[PDB]
C-alpha cells in the first residue's frame, strides 16, 4: 500500500522559507500527480499545488508567487518551498497522491499523508 | 465558492442513517466529480467516495454518495462507534482553477 | 437493351464554348448566419468540404440560331448538346482549413499519455478542431450524381426500438445537392439522427448529412445519365486517437479482457474515433484547373446532355482556407489589447470558373429511335414536340453565353490545340 | 507432371458478365454482440481488417441454356468457366479507423520520455487505441486461399511444457475463410492461445487468429487452384514505442548491460511493441474499384473455375471508418449535457460490388485428358458424370445472374473496350 | 475579335541573349527598418514570401543595332522582341525560414488536450512563429500579372456597417508588383483592413496585402498580355491547430450543440486557424534554375514582348533562410555570457539571375493589321511613330546586354542544344 511521509522543520521563523519534503513508500512517483494541501487551525483545507510525473507544475494562484514544488525521482520524493511565510501559514501540511493523467485515474487524492504541523512564530 | 458549504457538525443514532451535505456552485460541484474523504485528527485522511458514488477497495459498502444539482451528499447507514470522525468533500473549481475542500463535518455518534 | 448513344446521336463538327463569367460565394464555413445580428440577409454556409453541384442550363438547339440552317431537317431531326470538354477552374489559393467543435465529445487521448488530461471533470468535452480528408471529385452527367449515406432505419411496429439502443443503419441513396457535405474522414452518415449528443463531430458536419457518391450505382446505371465523367482524389490519415465519452451500449465481452481492481474493474470507453487529416495539399495532386475531354464515357451516355442541361458535382477541399476577420468593437482601434473588444469571424470563400466545350449533335428521329428514347425518358420527346424542381442546385445559365469562336477562350484554345 | 491448363482447355469466343448488385454488412468492428439489449439478432464482427472471402457460385455450364447448343458435343466434351476479368468495387468512402483495448498491456512510453527503469507490479493498463497496417490484398482462385499464422506447438509427452514458459511457435497453414483476421502490424499469430493476458492487442484481434496469406505455399501449389490472381499492397510504420508490463521470462544476460544502484540494479521490461499505423490512405494507391484481366496466371490454372465456383479473398483496410452512433437514454434529448445519458456504439460498414467477366470453355474429354483431370481431382468427373462444409465463406450466388449482354454492365463495357 | 499573334508577326531566325548578371537584395524579412539607429539608408523588407516582379527593359529594335540592316523595310515593317526562352536562376541555398508574431492571437491548441482549456479574460497572445506554404510561381508576360485578394467592401450610405460587425468581403484584382506579399497559407486577404487586431498573423503579413495570381482572369484575357508563360508549385499542410481568442460575432447556434455546465455553459472560441507549413523543401520539386522554352503559349501572345518590355513575376519560397546576425554591444566580445549584450538581427537575402533568349520579329504594317494593333493598344503605334508609373517594379535594364553570340552564355548554349 502507498504510504506518504512528511519531513521538515516544525518551527519556521517569519519571513524565512518553509521547506518540506514528502517521501513515498510502497509506490512509484513517475505515474500520478502529487499535491500539497494545507489546513490552518480553525478552518478547512487549502490547496497549494501539484507536481506532475514529467515535472510540470500547477499552483494555487493566490500562493502562485510564493510556492515552488520540486520532484526528485531518484530519491522518490517531492518537496514544497514556501517563501515569505506569515502567521497565517501555520498549518498542518499533507502531501497527497492526486490520481490524474490517465484513462483510469479516479481523480482526487486516493492516498494522503499524515501531515506535519508547521507553526510560524518568532 | 472557495469553501464548500458543509454543516459544522452532524449527529445520529447508532444503526441509523446520517447524511452530510456539501453545497458548492456550477463551476466546482456540478461540473466536476466530488470526492468524500474521512479524516481523524492525528491520522492521514482516508478516501471513502470517488466519482460521486464509487467506493475503493476496503471501504465498507454502507457508505454511499449522491450528487444532485450543485449539492452532494454522503450517507452513512448503520452508524458505528468508529465513525466518530471528520468527513469532508473535495472538488475542482474551474472558475478559481483550484482544489476546493469542504470545511469539515465532525460527526458525533450519539 | 440499352444501346450506346453513338448509334442514334450523330456528332457533327460544330463546336461551341460555354463559360460562366466568375462564380463567387462567401460565407461562414460552419453554420448559416441568419440576418438580424448586424448584417443584411442571411450569410450562407459556404465550406470547401461541401458539394458544389452546378446545374448548367443550356439553350435549346432547336430554337436558337445556327451557323447553317440546312445542317438538319426539323421535320425528321432534333438536336442535343454533348459535352466535348470541361474546365473547372479554381481561383483561390491552395490552403488548409479547420473545422471544430467547442464541445468535442472525446474522453481520452488513446494515442498516448498527453499530460494535459484531467479526470476530475464530469464533462470532458473541450474545444477541438481538426482538418478533414483531402477530397477532390468531379462528376459530369446530364442527371445529378447519386450520393450514399447511412441513416436510421424505419421503426418496426411489431418490435419498437427502445430508447438508448443503437438504431438500425440503412444506406440511403439520395441526389447530391448543392450544399450537401462531403465525406470528412468521419464517414458518410446522417449525423443529425444517428448522433444525438451533437458533440462527436465538428461544427459543420454536426447537424449535416455527410454524403459519399455511390459510384457503384452511377456506373451500374443502365443509361449512364447520372455520371458520364468522373475524377477522384482522396487522401487522409489519423492524427490523433480519441475515445468517446458515454455509456458503452455494446458492452465488451468478458472473454476479451481480464478485470482489474477499481476503475480497471470495468472496461473503459471502447468507441474510438480518429482525427482525419488530408496529409499534404500539393499542387501536383490537383485534378482541377486542368482540361478534361470526353471522347469516351463510362456509360452508354457519351456526354450527351439530355434536356439541354448538365450537372457538375465538384468537391475541392484543397482550397479550404477560412479567412479570419477581426472587427474592433470601438471605432478607434484601442491602443492596448483587450480580447473582449475584438469580434472574430470565420469566412470561407469559393471561387469557381466553369468552361465547357459542347458539340452539336443531330438525332434522326426514326420510329425505333423515337420508341427507344420514349422508353428511356419520354420528357425528351415532350420537350422536342422538371423532376428536379424541389431540389437545390447552383444554377448557372449559359443560354446567352454560347459562342462559335473557340479561340477567344482558354478551353477553346486547348481544344483547338488537341484537334 | 502437371501441365498448364491451356493445353486441354479450349477457350470459346463467347463471354458472360456476372455481378452481385450490392453486398452490405453492418456490424461492430471489435466483437460480435449477442442477442438482446435491443438487438433481436446478433451483430456480427464486421471489420475492415478482416478477410472477406466470397464463395462465388456459378451455374453448371453443361445444364443451362446457351446461345448456340452446337458449340460443344455432350458425348465427348464438357464445359467449364474461366475468369476472364474481375472488378471488386469497394464502394465505401475512404477512411481511417481505430481498434483499441480498454486494458492495453503497455508499461510506458519507451520512445522519448524518461518514463521508468524498473519492474512494475501494479496495474498500469491504459485505454489505448491504434490504427493498423494499411493493406489491400485481392486473391482469385477456384480454391480458397491458404493463410499462414504462428500458434502453439503440440504438447510433447516426453518433455511436457512447464506453466509460464514460452510455448514453441509453429507455423499453421489454415484456410483463409470469411471472418478471419488479416495481419494488423502485430504479426500473423494466434493471439487467443499465445497471449494469455488478453491485453496486448486490441479487442478485434485479442482472441482472434490473425492470418497472413502464404503466397509462397499457394504459388508452389502444383495446380495453382488456390490462387491464380493476386494483388498485394501493404504499408505501415511505428507511431509509438511501448514496453510490455509483466515478468520477463527470458532474462537479459549480464553480459549485455552494466548494473546500476537501486532502481537500475535490475533491468526492467524489455519486450517492446510498436504501434502499427498505415501511413496515409490515398486514393491513387488503391488496387480496388479497378478492372483486372486474367490473360495469364501465375500457376498452371489460368483462371479456370473448377466445380463451377470461385473464391475471392479480399482485404481492403483503406475504408476502415467506424461510424460512431450515440443514442440518448431519455426520450427527449436534454438541454443540459450528461455523459452517462448517451449510449455509444461503433459500427463498421462493408460495401461490395463483385463483377466478373467469365469465358465459356470446353474440355475435349479424351482418355489422357480425363485421366489427368481425375488424377488432379476426382470430383470434377463425378460432377460432370463438398470439402468446404465447415468453412465459413460469404456465399454469393450468381446462378441466375449470368448475362450475354456485356455492354449493359460496367465491367462488360471495359472488357469490350479493352478487347 | 482577338487573333493569335502568329498570323501577323513574322518570326525571324535572329536570336539574342539577355541577362542580368546578379540581382542581390538584403533586407529584414518582416518589416522595413528606417534609418536613424546608427546606419545609412533604410533596410528594405526583403522576404522569400514576396512577389519579385522584374520589369525587364528591352532595346527598341527599330533603332537597335542589327546584323542585317536590309532584313526588313523601315517604311512598311516594324520590329518587336519575342521571348523564346527563359531561365530564372536562383542563387541562394534551399532553406526553410520562419516568420512570427511576438503577440500571436491564438487562444489554445485545439489539436488535442491542452489543459487550462478556458482562458476567461486577460491577454493570451503568445510569441508564435510559423513557416509558410512552399510556393514557387513564375509568370512571364508583356504586362504585369493580375493578383486577387479579399478586402473590405464599400459601405453603403443607406445601410452603414455597425462597428464590430463583419465587413463584406470583396475580391479585388490588382496588379502584382514588386514587394507584394504572396499568399502564405493564411489566405489571399488584405490583413491591414480585415484584421483590426494586428496580432492574428505573422509580422511580414500582419499589415500587408497577401495576393494570389488570378490565373482565371489573365488566362481569360483576350490578348493574353499579362501571362503567356506560367509555372505553379504549391505545397502546404497544417502543423498546429489554433483557436482565435476574442468575442464571436457569429454565435454558434443552440441547436448545433448541447449546453454544458459551468465553464462549458457557453461555447468557447470557434474561429480556428491552422498553422501553414511547406512540408519538405526538396530539390527535384524546384521549377527554377531550369530553362523553359516558349514555342506555344496559353494565350494569344506567343511570347511577343510589346512596348519592348517584359514582366517576370516570380516568387520562390524554397530559399527562405533568414540569416541571424548577432552583434555584441561591447567592442571586445566578452568571455562571460550576458543575454542583453548581444543584438539579434534577421536578414533575408534574395539572389536572382534573369536570363532570356529573345527572337527578332517583323510586323508587316498592313492597314487592317495596323488597325488591329491600334485596337489592341494605341500606344504601340505611338512608340513606332506608361500606365505602370506608380506601380513598384524591380526594373532591370537589358538595353545594353543583348548579344548575338549565344554560345558564350549558359541559356544560349542550352537553346542551341535544344534547337
Amino acid at each position: 500500500q502507498v504510504q506518504l511521509q512528511e519531513s521538515g522543520p516544525g518551527l519556521v521563523k517569519p519571513s524565512e522559507t518553509l521547506s518540506l519534503t514528502c517521501t513515498v513508500s510502497g509506490g512509484s512517483i513517475t505515474r500520478y500527480h502529487w499535491s500539497w494541501i494545507r489546513q490552518p487551525p480553525g478552518k478547512g483545507l487549502e490547496w497549494i499545488g501539484n507536481i506532475y510525473n514529467r515535472g510540470s507544475t500547477k499552483y494555487n494562484p493566490s500562493l502562485k508567487s510564493r510556492v515552488t514544488i520540486s520532484i526528485d525521482i531518484s530519491n522518490n520524493q517531492f518537496s514544497l518551498r514556501l517563501s515569505s511565510v506569515t502567521a497565517a501559514d501555520t498549518a498542518v501540511y499533507h502531501c497527497a497522491r492526486w490520481d490524474n493523467g490517465h484513462s483510469y485515474a479516479i481523480g482526487g487524492f486516493d492516498y494522503w499523508g499524515q501531515g506535519i504541523l508547521v507553526t510560524v512564530s518568532s | 465558492q472557495s469553501v464548500l458549504t458543509q454543516p459544522p457538525s452532524a449527529s445520529g443514532t447508532p444503526g441509523q442513517r446520517v447524511t452530510i451535505s456539501c453545497s458548492g456552485s456550477s463551476f466546482n460541484i456540478e461540473s466536476n466529480y466530488v470526492y468524500w474523504y474521512q479524516h481523524l485528527p492525528g491520522t492521514a485522511p482516508k478516501l471513502l467516495i470517488y466519482r460521486n458514488n464509487q467506493r475503493p477497495s476496503g471501504v465498507p459498502d454502507r457508505f454511499s454518495g449522491t450528487k444532485s444539482g450543485t449539492s452532494a451528499s454522503l450517507a452513512i447507514s448503520g452508524l458505528r462507534s468508529e465513525d466518530e470522525t471528520d468527513y469532508f468533500c473535495a472538488t475542482w473549481d474551474d472558475s478559481l482553477s483550484v482544489w476546493v475542500f469542504g470545511g469539515g463535518t465532525k460527526l458525533t455518534v450519539l | 437493351a440499352v444501346v450506346n448513344t453513338d448509334d442514334y446521336v450523330t456528332r457533327t463538327s460544330i463546336f461551341y464554348h460555354a463559360g460562366s463569367s466568375r462564380l463567387l460565394t462567401v460565407g461562414n464555413p460552419y453554420f448559416r448566419v441568419p440576418a438580424g445580428g448586424g448584417n443584411k440577409q442571411d450569410i450562407p454556409k459556404v465550406s470547401a468540404y461541401q458539394y458544389r453541384v452546378f446545374r448548367v442550363q443550356l439553350p435549346d438547339p432547336n430554337k436558337f440560331g445556327l451557323p447553317d440552317t440546312s445542317i438538319y431537317n426539323p421535320e425528321t431531326q432534333r438536336l442535343v448538346w454533348a459535352c466535348a470538354g470541361v474546365e473547372i477552374g479554381r481561383g483561390q489559393p491552395l490552403g488548409v482549413g479547420l473545422s471544430g467543435h467547442p464541445f468535442y465529445n472525446k474522453l481520452d487521448d488513446t494515442e498516448s499519455s498527453h499530460a494535459a488530461t484531467s479526470n476530475v471533470s464530469e464533462d470532458v468535452r473541450d474545444n477541438v478542431s481538426v482538418d478533414y480528408k483531402q477530397t477532390q471529385l468531379c462528376i459530369l452527367g446530364c442527371a445529378p450524381a447519386i450520393g450514399e449515406h447511412w441513416a436510421k432505419g424505419t421503426a418496426s411496429k411489431s418490435r419498437p426500438l427502445s430508447q438508448g439502443d443503437c438504431p438500425p443503419l440503412e444506406l440511403k441513396n439520395t441526389v447530391l445537392e448543392d450544399g450537401d457535405m462531403v465525406d470528412t474522414g468521419y464517414g458518410a452518415m446522417d449525423f443529425s439522427t444517428l448522433q444525438d449528443t451533437k458533440c462527436e463531430v465538428p461544427l459543420d458536419i454536426c447537424q449535416s448529412i455527410c454524403k459519399y457518391p455511390d459510384y457503384l450505382q452511377m456506373s451500374a446505371d443502365p443509361y449512364g445519365d447520372s455520371m458520364f465523367f468522373c475524377l477522384r482524389r482522396e487522401q487522409l490519415f489519423a492524427r490523433h486517437f480519441w475515445n468517446r465519452a458515454g455509456t458503452m451500449g455494446d458492452t465488451v465481452p468478458q472473454s476479451l479482457y481480464i478485470k482489474g481492481t477499481g476503475m480497471r474493474a470495468s472496461p473503459g470507453s471502447c468507441v474510438y474515433s480518429p482525427s482525419p487529416s488530408g496529409s499534404i495539399v500539393t499542387s501536383d495532386s490537383q485534378l482541377f484547373n486542368k482540361p478534361y475531354w470526353l471522347h469516351k464515357a463510362q456509360g452508354h451516355n457519351n456526354g450527351v446532355c439530355w434536356h439541354n442541361q448538365l450537372f457538375v458535382t465538384v468537391v475541392d477541399t484543397t482550397r479550404s482556407t477560412n479567412l479570419t476577420i477581426c472587427a474592433s468593437t470601438q471605432s478607434p482601434v484601442p491602443g492596448q489589447y483587450d480580447a473582449t473588444k475584438f469580434k472574430q469571424y470565420s469566412r470561407h470563400v469559393e471561387e469557381y470558373d466553369l468552361q465547357f466545350i459542347f458539340q452539336l449533335c443531330t438525332i434522326t428521329l426514326t420510329a425505333d429511335v423515337m420508341s427507344y428514347i420514349h422508353s428511356m425518358n419520354s420528357s425528351i420527346l415532350e420537350d422536342w414536340n422538371d423532376p428536379y424542381d424541389k431540389l437545390k442546385f447552383w444554377n448557372v445559365d449559359l443560354k446567352e453565353k454560347f459562342s462559335l469562336d473557340l479561340d477567344q477562350y482558354p478551353l477553346g484554345r486547348k481544344f483547338l490545340v488537341q484537334a
